C-alpha cells in the first residue's frame, strides 16, 4: 500500500527560473524495468492533465522544459526555465500495486 | 512491443487449493509408433506408397509420458469457490529437444469430476496450457515455479476456441493470493461457464483475464490466437525450437483424423527455452454442472532413428522404433 | 482558465452537477467514446480542496470487476455499461464529508500505465 509525499505544498518562481518538485513513496515503485510514477498538471477549474507517465517519459504536446527524473522511491519533476502558462498544480501518483495513491499536490505561481 | 489489454482491476486472486492426491492416477496411454502415435511429419520432403528409414525427433515406443488433468473448482451451492488445482506450477521441467501432446485422448467416454472422486460424467476434450523460457527461480515465499525475463506462455481460451501465445515478462502482483503476495499457493488460470461459455458467445478473453489476476504482462513482444474448430476429437500438439524460433506443431489442420503432426507457425523466440511447465486450469463450475476433462500426455523427444510407412495419399500410418527390441532393429536393419 | 478550442476523438464526459441532503445517495455517470470501451479501465478519483487527488477505485467493462481503496470499499458502487459505453458510481449515506469534485478517468495500458484521459468532473454538494 504505496504512500506519495510531494515536497513543497507551494512555491513561486521567476519567469525563467527553475522549478524543483519532489516526490517520495513508502515503497519502491520499480518493477520490471519501470518506475510505475506519473505527474499530472491542473489548472483551475479543469481535470488534471498528464505531464509525465512512467518516470520520465514525456507526453505529446508537452514541451521540453519539463525532465522527470528519479527510480525507486525518490522522484523529481524540473521546469526549467519557467514560462508563465506553467502556473499549475502538479501532482504525482503511482501505479506500481492497487490501490494507487496520489501525492497532495504542489501549487506553482509564477511572479 | 505490444499492447495485450487491459490490467486486471482486481485486488486479490482467487484462492487456490492444491491437492496432488486427487489428481494421482495412473491412466497409461503410451505411445505406439505402429499406430504413428505422436509421429512429426518429416519436413521438407513428401513421400507416398513407400517405407523409409528416417533420423528425426521422435517419443520413443511405449513410452508412458507425463499425465495431467484439469478439474473443476471447489463450489457450494450455486456460488464457485476456491479453485482446484494439482501441483504443476512448482514442478519445472526440463524442455530439451521439445515435446509433443495426446489431447482429449479419454474423451466420450465415462470419467470422474476428480474434485468429487464419486461423482462421474462424461469426459470432454480441454487444451493444455504451457509456460516456457529460460529462465526460473522462486518466489518470494520459496516456492518454485516462477519464470524470468520473457516466458512464452500458450493459453487456450475461449472454451476451447482458440490458442493464444505470447512472450513477454510476467510480472507478480502482491494482492492477497497472488505471487508476491500473502497466502500465494500457486497460480491457476480459469473460466466460469455460466458466464463464458454461453451459446453464440464464447469469451475469448476469459482465460487470458485470469492469468492477468495473478501476473501483470510487460514489454510483451508479439500475441498471437489461432482459431481452434469445436468438436471431441483425439489431437496432438508439437513444440521444437530451431535457430529460427519456436515451432508449433498440430494434426488439427491437416491430418485431423490421423495424427500426423504438420508445422503451424513459427514462433520469434530467439532465447534458448530451457524450462517449462504446465499451467494449472480449474473451471468455476457449480456443484451440479461439474464435468469431466480429459486427460492429456506430454511425451518427450529425442533424435531416433524410425522405419516410416507412408500410405497411398502421403500419409504415415504405421511406424517401427529401431531401437526399441531386437525384433524392431531386426526390422530395421532388413531394410539397408 | 477555460483552455478548449475543438474536441480530441477520445472523451469522458460525466454526468451535471448535484446538490443533495445528507443521507441521500447519488449516482454519477461518465460517457465514453473514440475507443474500444471494453479495453480499458476506468477509474475514480475524488478531488476536494484541503487533500488534492484521492483514488476510489476502478472498474474493467470487460467483466465488471472492481476494486476499491479501502475507505471507499462501502460508500462507493462502480457499474458499467456495455451498450451505452457508460461507467457509473453511486455514492451511499452521504455526509458533507463528500461534498467534493469527483473525476473518472481512463487507464491507458501500453504503453504509460498512466490516467491517459479524464472527464471534466462532477460536482457533488451536500448541504445539512
Ligand atoms: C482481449 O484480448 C485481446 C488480446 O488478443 C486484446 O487485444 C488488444 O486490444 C486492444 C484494443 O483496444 C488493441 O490495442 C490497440 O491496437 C491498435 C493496433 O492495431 C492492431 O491490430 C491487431 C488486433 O486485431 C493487432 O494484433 C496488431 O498487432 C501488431 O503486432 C502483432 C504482434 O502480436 C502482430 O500480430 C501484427 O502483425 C502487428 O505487427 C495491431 O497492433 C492501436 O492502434 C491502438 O492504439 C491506440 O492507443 C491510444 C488509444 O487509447 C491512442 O493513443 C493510439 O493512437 C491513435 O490516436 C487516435 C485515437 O486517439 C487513432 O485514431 C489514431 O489512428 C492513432 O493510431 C491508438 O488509438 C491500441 O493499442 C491491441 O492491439 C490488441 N492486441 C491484440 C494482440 O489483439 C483485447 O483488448 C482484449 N479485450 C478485452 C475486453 O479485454
Ligand atoms: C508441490 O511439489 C513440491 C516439489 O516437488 C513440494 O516441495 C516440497 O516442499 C516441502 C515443504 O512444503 C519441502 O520440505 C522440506 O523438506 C526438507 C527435508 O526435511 C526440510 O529441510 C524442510 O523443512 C524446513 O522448513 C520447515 C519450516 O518451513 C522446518 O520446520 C523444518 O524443520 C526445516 O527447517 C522442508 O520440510 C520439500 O523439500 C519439497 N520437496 C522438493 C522435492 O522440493 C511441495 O510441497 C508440493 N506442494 C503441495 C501443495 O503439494
Ligand atoms: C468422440 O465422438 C465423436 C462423435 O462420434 C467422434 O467424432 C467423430 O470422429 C470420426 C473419426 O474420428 C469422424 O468421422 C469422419 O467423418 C468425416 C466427415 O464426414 C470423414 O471424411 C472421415 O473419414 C472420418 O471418418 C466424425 O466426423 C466425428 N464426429 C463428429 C460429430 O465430428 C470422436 O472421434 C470421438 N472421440 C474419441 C476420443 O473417441
Ligand atoms: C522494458 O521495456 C523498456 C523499453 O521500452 C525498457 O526501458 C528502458 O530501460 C533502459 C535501461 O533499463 C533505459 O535506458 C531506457 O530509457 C528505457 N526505455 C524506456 C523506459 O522507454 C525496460 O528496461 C524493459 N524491461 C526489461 C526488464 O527488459
Ligand atoms: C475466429 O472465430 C470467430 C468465429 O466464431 C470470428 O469472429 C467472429 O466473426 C464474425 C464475422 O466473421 C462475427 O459475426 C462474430 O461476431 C465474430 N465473433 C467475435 C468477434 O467474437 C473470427 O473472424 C475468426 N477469425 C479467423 C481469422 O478465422
Ligand atoms: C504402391 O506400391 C506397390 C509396390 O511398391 C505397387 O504394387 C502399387 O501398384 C503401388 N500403388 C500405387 C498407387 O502406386
Ligand atoms: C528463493 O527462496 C528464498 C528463501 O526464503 C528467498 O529468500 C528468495 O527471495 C527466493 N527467490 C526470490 C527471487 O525471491
Ligand atoms: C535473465 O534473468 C536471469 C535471472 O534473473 C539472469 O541469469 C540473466 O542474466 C537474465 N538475462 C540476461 C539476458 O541477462
Amino acid at each position: 500500500d504505496i504512500v506519495m509525499t510531494q515536497s513543497p505544498a507551494s512555491l513561486t518562481v521567476s519567469l525563467g527560473q527553475r522549478a524543483t518538485i519532489s516526490c517520495r513513496a513508502s515503497k519502491s515503485v520499480s518493477a520490471s524495468g519501470y518506475n510505475y510514477l506519473h505527474w499530472y498538471q491542473q489548472r483551475p477549474g479543469q481535470p488534471p492533465k498528464l505531464l509525465i507517465y512512467l518516470a520520465f517519459n514525456l507526453e505529446s504536446g508537452v514541451p521540453a522544459r519539463f525532465n522527470g527524473s528519479g527510480s525507486g522511491t525518490d522522484f523529481t519533476l524540473n521546469i526549467h526555465p519557467v514560462e508563465e502558462e506553467d502556473a499549475a498544480t502538479y501532482y504525482c501518483q503511482h501505479s506500481r500495486d492497487l490501490p494507487f495513491t496520489f501525492g497532495s499536490g504542489t501549487k506553482l505561481e509564477i511572479k | 512491443y505490444v499492447d495485450v489489454g487491459p490490467d486486471s482491476v482486481k485486488s486479490a486472486c482467487i484462492e487456490v487449493d492444491i491437492q496432488q492426491t486427487f489428481f494421482d492416477k495412473t491412466w497409461p496411454r503410451p505411445i505406439d509408433v505402429s499406430k504413428a502415435d505422436g509421429i512429426i511429419y518429416p519436413q521438407g520432403r513428401t513421400y507416398s506408397n513407400i517405407t523409409i528409414t528416417y533420423q528425426g525427433l521422435f517419443p520413443y515406443q511405449g513410452d508412458h509420458g507425463d499425465m495431467y488433468v484439469y478439474s473443476a473448482g471447489h463450489a457450494t451451492g450455486t456460488t464457485p469457490q476456491k479453485l482446484f488445482v494439482a501441483n504443476y506450477s512448482q514442478d519445472v521441467k526440463q524442455f530439451a529437444n521439445g515435446f509433443v501432446v495426446r489431447i482429449g485422448a479419454a474423451a466420450n467416454s465415462t470419467g470422474t469430476v476428480i474434485i468429487s472422486p464419486s461423482t462421474s460424467a462424461t469426459i470432454r476434450k480441454i487444451y493444455p496450457a504451457f509456460m516456457l523460457g529460460s529462465s526460473v527461480g522462486n518466489f518470494s515465499d520459496g516456492k518454485m515455479g516462477r519464470f524470468f525475463n520473457h516466458t512464452l506462455v500458450l493459453l487456450p481460451d475461449g472454451c476451447g476456441t482458440l490458442l493464444r501465445a505470447f512472450y513477454c515478462i510476467l510480472e507478480p502482483r502482491s494482492g492477497n493470493h497472488c505471487p508476491a503476495g500473502n497466502s500465494y499457493t500457486s497460480f491457476a488460470t480459469y473460466h466460469t461457464p455460466a458466464t463464458d461459455c454461453s451459446d453464440g458467445n464464447y469469451n475469448r478473453n476469459a482465460s487470458l483475464n485470469s492469468f492477468k489476476e495473478y501476473f501483470n504482462l510487460r514489454n510483451c513482444t508479439f500475441m498471437y490466437t489461432y482459431n481452434i474448430t469445436e468438436d471431441e476429437i483425439l489431437e496432438w500438439f508439437g513444440i521444437t525450437q530451431t535457430a529460427q524460433g519456436v515451432h508449433l506443431f498440430s494434426s488439427r489442420y491437416v491430418d485431423l483424423y490421423g495424427g500426423n503432426m504438420f508445422q503451424f507457425a513459427t514462433l520469434p523466440v530467439y532465447d534458448t527455452i530451457k524450462y517449462y511447465s504446465i499451467i494449472p486450469h480449474s473451471i468455476r463450475s457449480i456443484q451440479s454442472d461439474r464435468k469431466a476433462w480429459a486427460a492429456f500426455y506430454v511425451y518427450k523427444l529425442q533424435p531416433l532413428t524410425f522405419l516410416l510407412d507412408f500410405s497411398v495419399d502421403g500419409y504415415i500410418r504405421r511406424a517401427i522404433d529401431c531401437g526399441f527390441n531386437d525384433l524392431s532393429q531386426l526390422h530395421c536393419s532388413y531394410e539397408s | 482558465g477555460g483552455g478548449s478550442g475543438g474536441g480530441s476523438e477520445v472523451q469522458l464526459v460525466e454526468s451535471g452537477a448535484e446538490v443533495v441532503k445528507p443521507g441521500a445517495s447519488v449516482k454519477m455517470s461518465c460517457k465514453a467514446s473514440g475507443y474500444p470501451f471494453t479495453s480499458y479501465n476506468i477509474h475514480w478519483i475524488k478531488q476536494t480542496p484541503g487533500q488534492g487527488l484521492e483514488w476510489i477505485g476502478a472498474i474493467y467493462p470487460g467483466n465488471g470487476d472492481t476494486s476499491y481503496t479501502q475507505k471507499f470499499k462501502v460508500k462507493a458502487t462502480l457499474t458499467s455499461d456495455k451498450s451505452s459505453s457508460t461507467a457509473y458510481m453511486q455514492l451511499s449515506s452521504l455526509t458533507s464529508e463528500d461534498s467534493a469534485v469527483y473525476f473518472c478517468a481512463r487507464y491507458g495500458n501500453y504503453p504509460s500505465y498512466a490516467m491517459d484521459y479524464w472527464g471534466q468532473g462532477t460536482s457533488v454538494t451536500v448541504s445539512s
